[PDB]
């Protein structure tokens, strides 16, 4: 056999929301990411936690030199902002969708940049603050993000969901809807 | 349990001059600055032969960047190059980026060969038409393949024996972020008695391939 894999460091300061971060990818999906602010390791899967460790502050002194380098990059353009290019989303379940069984809707944001978004589930119209999830800023092969956000829901034939994403690229809010469909 | 997973160590760029801007989009764009960085450790073979490339950017693309092959920094447009350049002066730097194909790029993988490598979930397979009572073009026969990991999988619709190598809308791997896979491989046919539809998925968690007729 061979094994083919990549793992990559990526890390990020984005002004003016003066808002880093740093984390690793392993063939593509998080192994985990440090929490600049509360300064703490954030395994993508609780159970890598026991198998590796991470000095979160690596991380902390990493991004304070990203910081310093942006600084130097923004003098270095005239402190010329490019543009802002709208994400692009999709809502889809986690798995199959039977009626009454417990499953996930997936909120993809896809493609976009600067890194940085608001996004809404939505259950019959109201806001949910309540089993939703959300993932750190991912990378993409090129230069753009992709990150993914998460609904807990109980597949009825009654309700319906909306994700709305708003994104400094966007003229209006975009929002995109799912709903049981048999 | 394994060692501690090491990191590429940040840089200061030495400022530089200063370069006449190509150009900014607006019309509904708020101004934003950002410096982002890939260190993108590539293993062909495991650890047996390895390629680091270090990808610098800032805002909508990237401007410089340091290949395991070539040996310095590259500059991928103007405003790499100041950096390109000094970076590429300091000997002592050239051989720490040089030296991090193992002090980071194996010592990791080495690591990760532990629990991520051989990390192997078995796909639930699922098969069932979205029989609707009319619509003539007639109703897909879906075969859900869901919760695998890794991601390549081979899924395979058969028409009573042979394998119907047409008509199949795929959605191809999708990937949920949370390490699991899915993909749903849909079959265009006319459901029709005496014959039974299959669906046949391969995967490296399967020893043996997984076939749910219908
Ligand atoms: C890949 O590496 C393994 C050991 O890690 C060994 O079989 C050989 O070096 C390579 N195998 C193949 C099939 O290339
Ligand atoms: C140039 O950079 C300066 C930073 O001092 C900024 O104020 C100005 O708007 C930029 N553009 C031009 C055309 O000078
Ligand atoms: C919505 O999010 C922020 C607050 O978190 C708000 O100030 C801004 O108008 C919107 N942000 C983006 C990135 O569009």
């Amino acid at each position: 056999i061979k094994e083919e894999h990549t793992i990559i460091q990526a890390e990020f300061y984005l002004l003016p929301d003066k808002r880093g971060e740093f984390m690793f990818d392993f063939d593509g999906d998080e192994i985990f990411h440090v929490d600049i602010e509360k300064s703490e390791t954030i395994w993508r899967l609780e159970e890598f936690a026991k198998f590796a460790s991470f000095e979160a502050q690596g991380a902390l002194a990493n991004i304070a030199v990203d910081k310093a380098n942006l600084d130097v990059m923004k003098e270095r353009s005239n402190n010329t902002p490019d543009a802002n290019v709208a994400p692009e989303v999709t809502v889809l379940s986690r798995s199959p969708v039977n009626l009454g069984e417990p499953n996930i809707l997936i909120c993809f944001i896809d493609k976009f940049s600067p890194p940085v978004v608001n996004v809404t589930w939505l259950r019959n119209g109201r806001p949910v603050t309540e089993g939703v999830s959300e993932t750190v800023f991912l990378p993409r092969d090129d230069h753009l993000f992709r990150k993914f956000h998460y609904l807990t829901f109980l597949p009825s034939t009654d309700d319906f969901y909306d994700c709305e994403v708003d994104h400094w690229g966007l003229e209006e809010p975009l929002r995109k809807t799912w709903e049981f469909e048999e | 349990r394994d060692r501690m997973v090491n990191h590429f160590i940040a840089e200061f760029k030495r400022k530089g001059g200063s370069l006449v801007p190509r150009g900014s989009g607006g019309g509904g764009s708020r101004p934003w600055f950002l410096e982002y960085c890939k260190s993108e450790c590539h293993f062909y073979n495991g650890t047996q032969r390895v390629r680091l490339l270090v990808r610098y950017f800032y805002n909508l693309e990237e401007n410089l960047r340091f290949d395991s092959d070539v040996g310095e920094f590259r500059a991928v447009t103007e405003l790499g190059r100041p950096d390109a350049e000094n970076w590429n002066s300091q000997p002592e730097f050239l051989e720490q980026k040089r030296a991090e194909v193992d002090t980071v790029c194996r010592h990791n993988y080495e690591i990760f060969d532990n629990f991520l490598v051989p990390r192997r979930v078995e796909p639930t397979v699922t098969v069932y038409p979205t029989k609707t009572q009319p619509l003539e073009h007639h109703n897909l026969l879906v075969c859900s393949v869901s919760d695998f990991y890794p991601g390549n999988i081979e899924v395979r619709w058969f028409r009573n024996g042979k394998e119907e190598k047409t008509g199949i809308v795929s959605t191809g791997l999708v990937r949920n972020g949370d390490w699991t896979f899915q993909t749903l491989v849909m079959l265009e046919t006319v459901p029709q008695s005496g014959e039974v539809y299959t669906c046949q998925v391969e995967h490296p968690s399967l020893t043996d391939p997984v076939t749910v007729e219908w």
